[PDB]
C-alpha cells in the first residue's frame, strides 16, 4: 500500500519580446551555422549580415563572445538560446546541451582552458512525465490530475502545488486568466459532471476554502474585513491544523462558485508597474472538501471523506532589477524565507537519518504543508521553469529542487470506516 | 599624466589607508599641514610625485581619495585625527546604520542609500584627472561594508567609466583575530562577485602578517597598529613604482602584463624581507645576494602555503634604496641554481626585475629599522589554491546544516546564490589544479 | 550613536530595572540628580547608547516603567535611583490584574497598550536610529507575561527591521509556589519563540541553588537574588555602551549567536560570586577564572553543560589585565576537551577585553554561551505541564476569559518540537 510523490515539469513558451531576439540569432546558427557548418570553402564563418541587419556595413559594433559567433552589437544583453532546456521525449531530458556550439567542440582534448564546464554538467534527469512548449491546458490536465481526481472521489486525499521562479507562469498554469482557464476550472467542471453521472446512486457535497500567506500572516480572500491579527494557526491534540475563523463557504451551482473564485482572486496584491501585471506577490491555498453519502439504504455503506489542495507559490525574486528596494525587497524577502523553509523541509525529509526531526515548525507555509508532504495524501508537483539562457541559474536551482523530493514515502489507507 | 585614484571601503580599508597616507605624506616631504619645501621653487606641474597629490591656489596638496565606511566612528576618528587639514572636508559621513557583519545587508538594503553620492564624489575627483589611469580599492573579504559595498561600487564605476584598470587590496581572514563566524560566507560571495571584474587582487593574509610580526618583530600580542604599519609597508613598496621616474623604474602597470595569464587566475603572493626590529638591527648590514635569497624562504610569505612542493608560474622582483646593477645579475644567477625552484612547463621567461632609487622610510616612533636594501616579490603559483581549499572546507562544514543562511536570505537574497558561488570557487580551484598539468 | 529604548514591565522587571540602571549609572559615573562625575573619559564615549541628553547637562535615562498596580510606582519613585526619570516615563492603570494571564493579555492590556505604544513612538521620534528595543519581564504573573508579550507582538509589526531583546526570569517551584505558573510559562514562551531573536534564559532554580549552596545565606531575600541577575545582565550588556572590537550593536550579537531563528536561548554565567554590601574576595588569576567559568556550578540555568554540547561561547573580560594572559589557557581548554564543542561550526570560541571594571570588584568576566544542553530546562517544564493537563484542571480560570483549549495543546506541541530540535544536534556531527 506504499505510494510515491510524482513530478511533472512545464516549459514556458517564448514571449514575444524575447521571441524576436530568438528569431534574430538562434535560427541561422542552428540550421546552417553551428548545427551543420560547411566545407573548407566557406568564405564567411559567422559575420554575415543576412540575418535581419544584425551588423552594420563595416566593422563589428561590439566585441564578440567567440569567433564572431554572437554579441554583434551593443544592446542590453545577448540573450540567445546558448544555454537552454531540451525536451527530446516524454520520459527524459538533458540540460546544458553538449556540442551546442563549435567552440565547445574545439574545447575538448585541447588545453584544459574553459574545460570541465559542460563535461561535469553531463547529467541526465529522469522524471515521470515531461511537457513541451506547445501544450495547452487540456493537455496538461489529461495526465496531471485525472488519475488524482479518480482517486479523490474514492476517498483518498490529494495535493498539487506550483513551483519555480518568477516569469514561468505559475498563476496562469494554476489560477488561469479571465479567458484562458486554469487547472481548478477544469477540475471543477469535471467534478460537477461526475456528480451528475453518479447522482441517484451516491450523493456528494463539496466545500470551498481559500487563504493567503501574505507577509507571513493569514488572510481569507473569500471574506475581507477579517484582520490578520485575529487569524492564527493553532492545533488539536490529534495532529490537525484547523485555522480559526475560516469563512468556509459552500457552493451550489457552477456559476456561483466560479464567480466567487473570481471575486476572491480580485483582491490579491500584485505588482502594477511592469508588463508582468500577473506577478503574484503572495502564496495561496485553495481547498476542496468532498463528502459522500450512500443511497442504497442497506449494508455496505461506504461513508467516505476526501479533500483536494491546490497551492500557488509566489516565486523567489533575486537582486536582478527589482528597484525601489526596501518595499519590494521586503515583500520579496518574506517569500524568500518561506521558500527557504520549504526547501530545508524537503532536504531534511528526503534523507534516511534526519527523518526523526523533519522540521515543519517553521515559517507559516512549511506548517500549512504539514499534511501535504509526509501525511496520507498523494501529491503531484507542477514546476514551471523558463528555458531561456537569460534565466539560467533560476532553471538550474529550480530543477535541482525538482530532482529532490522525488523519493518521498507516504502510507495511504483512505478515510473509509464502517 | 597617470593620476590613479585610491578608494578605501570599510574599517580595515580606512585604517590601512590612513597608515599609507601618513607614510606617503612623510616620504615626499609633505607636512601634515599641507605645504612642502620643494614647491617653494617648483610651485607645481606634472612631476613624478604629483601623480597622487594635486595642486591648489594656496599649494595645499590635497590627497586623491574618498573614505567610504558606513560606521561613522572610524571616519570621525580620522576627521578628529592628526590629518585634519590634509583631506578636504568631503569624507563620506554616514549618519545611518552599517552592514553589521552581513554581506547581504550592505549590498542590497543600505548600500543603495549612499551609492549615488559616492559616485558623485568619485566623479568629482576623476574629472580633475586629465589622464586617469586606474583605481586602487581597499577592502576585506570577511567584513561587512568591506565585503559588499566594494562589490557593488566596483560594478557601478566600471559600467560608468568603461574599461579602466582596477586594483584591489584584500585582507583574507584568520581565526586568531576573527570578529565573526560568517566570514567564510562573505568571502565566498564577494569572491564570486569580484572575480569577473577585478584585474588583479592581492592577498594580504592576516595570519601571516600576525605570525611574522610575532617571530621577526618580538612583540607577543601585537595590536592592530603593528599590523597596520607592516601592511602599509608592503603597500608602499608596491605603490612606489609610480611616484618616481628614475632609471630602471619599470612602471606598476607593466607588471600586470607578466602576472595574469587569464582573467580569473590573478591572485599572486607577496613577500618582503628587510623587516628587523629597531633595537636589534645594528651589528650587521645586509647584502643583495642574501636579501634576494631570503625572499624565497617559506617563512616570509604573506599567504600560508608551500611553493616548494607546487610550481612557479612567473616572478617579479622590485628593489628599493641603493642597489647597483652589477650585483643583481650575480644574485639572480646564484638563486637560479637552486633545484627546489621549478617553473611551469610553458614559460621559462625568468625573473623580471625593477629598481627604484629612493630609501624606504618609517614613521617616527615606529618599530621597523631603516634598512635601505628593501626587496619585494610578486609571483603567482599553484600553491595559493590550497588557501581557497581551506575556505571551501569550511563551506562543507557550515552548509550541510544550513547554519546562518536565514540572516542573508532575509535581506532580499535567494538561496540559489550560495551554491552558485560555491561552484564558482570550485571552478577556480580546478582551474588552478589543471594549469599545472604537463605539456605532453 | 545607535540608540536603545528600555521598556520594563512587571514588578520583578521593575525592580531588576531599578537595580540595573543604578549599576549602570555607577559604572559610568552618573549619580542621582543627573550629573557626570567619573575617573576617566572613556565614559562619555558611548553614553547615547542607553542614556539621553537633556538640558542643563542632565543625563536622564530613556526608559518606560510599565506597572499596573500603583504600589511599584511609589516603591521606585523614592527608591535608590528612581528619582530622575521624567514625569511621563511611567505608564500605569488602576488594577492589579492578578495571576490570570488572560486578564492582562486580552481585556486589560488593550486599554493601556495604546498609551505604551504612543510613548514608545514618542521616544523613537527624538533619536536618529534604533538598534532594537530591550525588555525586562518574567514568565510569571499575569501583568508582566501579558503586557510584555503584547508589546513585543505589536512593536514587532510596527518596526519589523529590528532585533528584539528580552530578559526572561524563568520561575521555578522553589522561588514561588503558585500552581498556575507552569501554564503561564508554557503559553508565554512560544509567544516569544517567534517574535524575538535574542533572549536570555535567566533561571530562578539555579539562582536559588547557588545562593543556598555556595553562598551560605539560609533566608535568600529578593534583595539578594537581584544582586546576581543585575550583575549578570550588566556583564552581558557591557559591550554596547563602551567602545570595543566585538559586538557593538544587537544585530551583531544575533548574527554571531543565532544559528537558526528558533534556537535563540542562552545560559549566561559568572566567574566570581558576590553578595550584597562591601564584602570582597581574594584576587583572581585568569587561568583560575577561565577554569571556573566552564563548570556547571556558576551556571544560571539548571541544565548541566557537561551532559550536552556548546554552539557559541562568546565571552567578555573586565578590568585591567595583559591581553596575552587570556589567549594561552583558553585554546588549551578548547583542546583538552575532547568533544564538548560542536565540530561542524568552525571557530566556535571568541573573546574580548574591556578596561573599566565592575563596581568594587576589580576583576570579573561574563559569557553568553549558547548551548544544546538547555533542553533540560524545557524538558522539565513539560513534566509540570503534562501532569496538570492530562486531568486538565485549572482550565476554568483561563477558559472563562476568551481563550480556547486548542492553544494549550499548541503550546505543548511547540515545546516538544523545540526540545526535539535541540536534541537532534546533540549527535548530528559534521
Ligand atoms: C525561597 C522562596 C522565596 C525567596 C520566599 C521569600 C520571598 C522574599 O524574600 N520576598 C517577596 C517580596 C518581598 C521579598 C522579601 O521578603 C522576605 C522582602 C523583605 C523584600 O525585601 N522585597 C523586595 C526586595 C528588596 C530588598 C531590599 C531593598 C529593596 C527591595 C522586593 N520588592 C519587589 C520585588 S521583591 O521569602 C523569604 N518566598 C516567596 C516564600 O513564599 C516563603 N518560602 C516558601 O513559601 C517556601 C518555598 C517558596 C521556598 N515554601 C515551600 C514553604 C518565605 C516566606 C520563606
Ligand atoms: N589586517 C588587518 N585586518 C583588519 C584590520 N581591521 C579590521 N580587519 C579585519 O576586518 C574584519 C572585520 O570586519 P571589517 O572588514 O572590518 O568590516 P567593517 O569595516 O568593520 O564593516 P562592518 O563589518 O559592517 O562593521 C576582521 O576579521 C579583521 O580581520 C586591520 O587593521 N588590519
Ligand atoms: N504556458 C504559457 N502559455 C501562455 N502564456 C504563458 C505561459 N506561461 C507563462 N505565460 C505568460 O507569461 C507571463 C507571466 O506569467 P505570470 O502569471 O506572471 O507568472 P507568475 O509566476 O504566476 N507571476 P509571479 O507571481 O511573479 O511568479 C504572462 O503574460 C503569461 O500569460
Ligand atoms: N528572580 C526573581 N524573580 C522574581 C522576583 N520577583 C518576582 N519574581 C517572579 O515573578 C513572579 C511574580 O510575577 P509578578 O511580576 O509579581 O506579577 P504581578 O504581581 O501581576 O505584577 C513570581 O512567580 C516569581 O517567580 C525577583 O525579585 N527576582
Ligand atoms: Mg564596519
Amino acid at each position: 500500500k506504499q505510494s510515491s510523490i510524482s513530478v511533472a515539469v512545464r516549459v514556458r513558451p517564448f514571449t514575444e519580446a524575447e521571441s524576436n531576439r530568438l528569431v534574430k540569432i538562434d535560427n541561422d546558427d542552428v540550421f546552417l551555422g553551428d548545427g551543420c557548418l560547411t566545407s573548407d570553402n566557406n568564405n564567411n564563418n559567422n559575420n554575415s549580415n543576412s540575418n535581419g541587419n544584425g551588423n552594420g556595413n563595416g566593422s563589428s559594433a561590439a566585441n564578440s563572445s567567440g569567433a564572431s559567433t554572437s554579441r554583434r552589437a551593443i544592446f542590453n544583453t545577448l540573450g540567445g538560446l546558448r544555454k537552454i532546456i531540451n525536451v527530446v521525449d516524454d520520459r527524459m531530458l538533458i540540460f546544458d546541451p553538449p556540442e551546442t556550439n563549435p567552440l565547445t567542440k574545439m574545447q575538448r582534448n585541447a588545453f584544459p582552458n574553459s574545460f570541465k564546464g559542460s563535461r561535469i554538467r553531463e547529467h541526465r534527469f529522469v522524471f515521470d512525465r515531461l511537457f513541451d512548449e506547445d501544450c495547452t491546458q487540456d493537455q496538461v490536465y489529461r495526465n496531471t490530475t485525472q488519475p488524482l481526481l479518480d482517486s479523490v472521489l474514492d476517498g483518498y486525499n490529494a495535493t498539487v502545488f506550483a513551483y519555480g521562479a518568477t516569469g514561468c507562469g505559475k498563476t496562469h498554469t494554476i489560477s488561469g486568466t479571465p479567458e484562458d482557464p486554469g487547472v481548478i476550472f477544469l477540475t471543477m467542471k469535471e467534478l460537477y459532471n461526475r456528480i451528475e453521472e453518479l447522482k441517484d446512486t451516491k450523493i456528494i457535497d463539496i466545500s470551498l476554502s481559500y487563504l493567503e500567506i501574505y507577509n507571513e500572516t493569514i488572510r481569507d480572500l473569500l471574506n475581507p474585513m477579517t484582520q490578520c491579527k485575529n487569524l492564527v494557526i493553532r492545533e488539536d491534540a490529534n495532529n490537525k491544523i484547523s485555522v480559526s475563523n475560516l469563512s468556509r463557504h459552500r457552493p451550489n451551482s457552477v456559476e456561483e462558485v466560479m464567480q466567487l473564485i473570481l471575486e476572491g482572486n480580485k483582491n490579491r496584491t500584485c505588482s502594477p508597474t511592469e508588463a508582468n501585471a500577473t506577478s503574484s506577490r503572495s502564496h495561496a491555498v485553495l481547498q476542496i472538501n468532498v463528502i459522500q453519502k450512500d443511497r442504497t439504504g442497506d449494508i455496505t455503506e461506504e461513508h467516505t471523506f476526501a479533500t483536494l489542495s491546490i497551492i500557488d507559490l509566489a516565486g523567489s525574486e533575486r537582486a536582478a532589477a527589482t528597484k525601489n528596494r526596501g518595499a519590494r525587497l521586503n515583500e520579496g524577502a518574506n517569500i524568500n524565507k518561506s521558500l527557504l523553509a520549504l526547501g530545508n523541509c524537503i532536504n531534511a525529509l528526503c534523507d534516511p537519518r534526519r527523518r526523526n526531526h523533519v522540521p515543519y515548525r517553521d515559517s507559516k507555509l512549511t506548517r500549512l504543508l504539514k499534511f501535504s508532504l509526509g501525511g496520507n495524501c498523494k501529491t503531484v508537483m507542477i514546476v514551471c521553469v523558463s528555458p531561456s539562457s537569460q534565466h539560467y541559474d533560476e532553471t538550474l536551482n529550480t530543477l535541482k529542487y525538482a530532482d529532490r523530493a522525488k523519493e518521498i514515502k507516504t502510507k495511504l489507507i483512505r478515510n473509509q470506516h464502517n | 599624466m597617470r593620476e590613479c585614484i585610491s578608494i578605501h571601503v570599510g574599517q580595515a580599508g580606512v585604517q590601512i589607508g590612513n597608515a599609507c597616507w601618513e607614510l606617503y605624506c612623510l616620504e615626499h616631504g609633505i607636512q601634515p599641514d599641507g605645504q612642502m619645501p620643494s614647491d617653494k621653487t617648483i610651485g607645481g606641474g606634472d612631476d613624478s610625485f604629483n601623480t597622487f597629490f594635486s595642486e591648489t591656489g594656496a599649494g595645499k596638496h590635497v590627497p586623491r581619495a574618498v573614505f567610504v565606511d558606513l560606521e561613522p566612528t572610524v571616519i570621525d576618528e580620522v576627521r578628529t585625527g592628526t590629518y585634519r587639514q590634509l583631506f578636504h572636508p568631503e569624507q563620506l559621513i554616514t549618519g545611518k546604520e552599517d552592514a553589521a557583519n552581513n554581506y547581504a545587508r550592505g549590498h542590497y538594503t543600505i548600500g543603495k542609500e549612499i551609492i549615488d553620492l559616492v559616485l558623485d564624489r568619485i566623479r568629482k575627483l576623476a574629472d580633475q584627472c586629465t589622464g586617469l589611469q586606474g583605481f586602487l580599492v581597499f577592502h576585506s573579504f570577511g567584513g561587512g561594508t568591506g565585503s559588499g559595498f566594494t562589490s557593488l561600487l566596483m560594478e557601478r564605476l566600471s559600467v560608468d567609466y568603461g574599461k579602466k584598470s582596477k586594483l584591489e587590496f584584500s585582507i583574507y581572514p584568520a581565526p586568531q583575530v576573527s570578529t565573526a563566524v560568517v566570514e567564510p560566507y562573505n568571502s565566498i560571495l564577494t569572491t564570486h562577485t569580484t572575480l569577473e571584474h577585478s584585474d588583479c587582487a592581492f592577498m594580504v593574509d592576516n595570519e601571516a602578517i600576525y605570525d611574522i610580526c610575532r617571530r621577526n618583530l618580538d612583540i607577543e600580542r601585537p595590536t592592530y597598529t603593528n599590523l597596520n604599519r607592516l601592511i602599509s609597508q608592503i603597500v608602499s613598496s608596491i605603490t612606489a613604482s609610480l611616484r618616481f621616474d628614475g632609471a630602471l623604474n619599470v612602471d606598476l602597470t607593466e607588471f600586470q602584463t607578466n602576472l595574469v595569464p587569464y582573467p580569473r587566475i590573478h591572485f599572486p603572493l607577496a613577500t618582503y624581507a628587510p623587516v628587523i626590529s629597531a633595537e636589534k638591527a645594528y651589528h650587521e648590514q645586509l647584502s643583495v645576494a642574501e636579501i634576494t635569497n631570503a625572499c624565497f624562504e617559506p617563512a616570509n610569505q604573506m599567504v600560508k602555503c608551500d611553493p616548494r612542493h607546487g610550481k612557479y608560474m612567473a616572478c617579479c622582483l622590485l628593489y628599493r634604496g641603493d642597489v647597483v646593477p652589477k650585483d643583481v645579475n650575480a644574485a639572480i644567477a646564484t638563486i637560479k641554481t637552486k633545484r627546489s625552484i621549478q617553473f611551469v612547463d610553458w614559460c621559462p621567461t625568468g625573473f623580471k626585475v625593477g629598481i627604484n632609487y629612493q630609501p624606504p622610510t618609517v614613521v617616527p616612533g615606529g618599530d621597523l629599522a631603516k634598512v635601505q636594501r628593501a626587496v619585494c616579490m610578486l609571483s603567482n603559483t599553484t600553491a595559493i589554491a590550497e588557501a581557497w581549499a581551506r575556505l571551501d572546507h569550511k563551506f562543507d562544514l557550515m552548509y550541510a546544516k544550513r547554519a546562518f543562511v536565514h540572516w542573508y536570505v532575509g535581506e532580499g537574497m535567494e538561496e540559489g546564490e550560495f551554491s552558485e558561488a560555491r561552484e564558482d570557487m570550485a571552478a577556480l580551484e580546478k582551474d588552478y589544479e589543471e594549469v599545472g598539468v604537463d605539456s605532453v | 550613536m545607535r540608540e536603545i529604548v528600555h521598556i520594563q514591565a512587571g514588578q520583578c522587571g521593575n525592580q531588576i530595572g531599578a537595580k540595573f540602571w543604578e549599576v549602570i549609572s555607577d559604572e559610568h559615573g552618573i549619580d542621582p540628580t543627573g550629573s557626570y562625575h567619573g575617573d576617566s573619559d572613556l565614559q562619555l564615549e558611548r553614553i547615547n547608547v542607553y542614556y539621553n541628553e537633556a538640558t542643563g547637562n542632565k543625563y536622564v535615562p530613556r526608559a518606560i516603567l510599565v506597572d499596573l498596580e500603583p504600589g511599584t510606582m511609589d516603591s521606585v519613585r523614592s527608591g535608590p535611583f528612581g528619582q530622575i526619570f521624567r514625569p511621563d516615563n511611567f505608564v500605569f492603570g488602576q488594577s492589579g490584574a492578578g495571576n490570570n494571564w488572560a486578564k492582562g493579555h486580552y481585556t486589560e492590556g488593550a486599554e493601556l497598550v495604546d498609551s505604551v505604544l504612543d510613548v514608545v513612538r514618542k521616544e523613537s521620534e527624538s533619536c536618529d536610529c534604533l538598534q532594537g528595543f530591550q525588555l525586562t519581564h518574567s514568565l510569571g504573573g499575569g501583568t508582566g507575561s501579558g503586557m510584555g508579550t503584547l508589546l513585543i507582538s505589536k512593536i514587532r509589526e510596527e518596526y519589523p527591521d529590528r532585533i528584539m531583546n528580552t530578559f526572561s526570569v524563568m520561575p521555578s517551584p522553589k522561588v514561588s509556589d503558585t500552581v498556575v505558573e507552569p501554564y503561564n510559562a508554557t503559553l508565554s514562551v512560544h509567544q516569544l519563540v517567534e517574535n524575538t531573536d535574542e533572549t536570555y534564559c535567566i533561571d530562578n532554580e539555579a539562582l536559588y541553588d547557588i545562593c543556598f549552596r555556595t553562598l551560605k545565606l539560609t533566608t535568600p531575600t529578593y534583595g539578594d537574588l537581584n544582586h546576581l541577575v543585575s550583575a549578570t545582565m550588566s556583564g552581558v550588556t557591557t559591550c554596547l555602551r563602551f567602545p570595543g572590537q566585538l559586538n557593538a550593536d544587537l544585530r551583531k550579537l544575533a548574527v554571531n549567536m543565532v544559528p537558526f531563528p528558533r534556537l535563540h536561548f542562552f545560559m549566561p554565567g559568572f566567574a566570581p560570586l558576590t553578595s550584597r554590601g562591601s564584602q570582597q574576595y581574594r584576587a583572581l588569576t585568569v587561568p583560575e577564572l577561565t577554569q571556573q567559568m566552564f563548570d556547571s556550578k556558576n551556571m544560571m540555568a539548571a541544565c548541566d553543560p557537561r551532559h550536552g554540547r556548546y554552539l557559541t561561547v562568546a565571552a567578555i573580560f573586565r578590568g585591567r589585565m595583559s591581553m596575552k594572559e587570556v589567549d594561552e589557557q583558553m585554546l588549551n581548554v578548547q583542546n583538552k576537551n575532547s568533544s564538548y564543542f560542536v565540530e561542524w561550526i568552525p571557530n566556535n570560541v571568541k573573546t574580548a577585553v574591556c578596561d573599566i571594571p565592575p563596581r568594587g570588584l576589580k576583576m570579573s568576566a561574563t559569557f553568553i554561551g549558547n548551548s544544546t544542553a538547555i533542553q533540560e530546562l524545557f524538558k522539565r517544564i513539560s513534566e509540570q505541564f503534562t501532569a496538570m493537563f492530562r486531568r486538565k484542571a485549572f482550565l476554568h480560570w483561563y477558559t472563562g476569559e476568551g481563550m480556547d483549549e486548542m492553544e494549550f495543546t499548541e503550546a505543548e506541541s511547540n515545546m516538544n518540537d523545540l526540545v526535539s530540535e535541540y536534541q537532534q544536534y546533540q549527535d548530528a556531527t559534521a
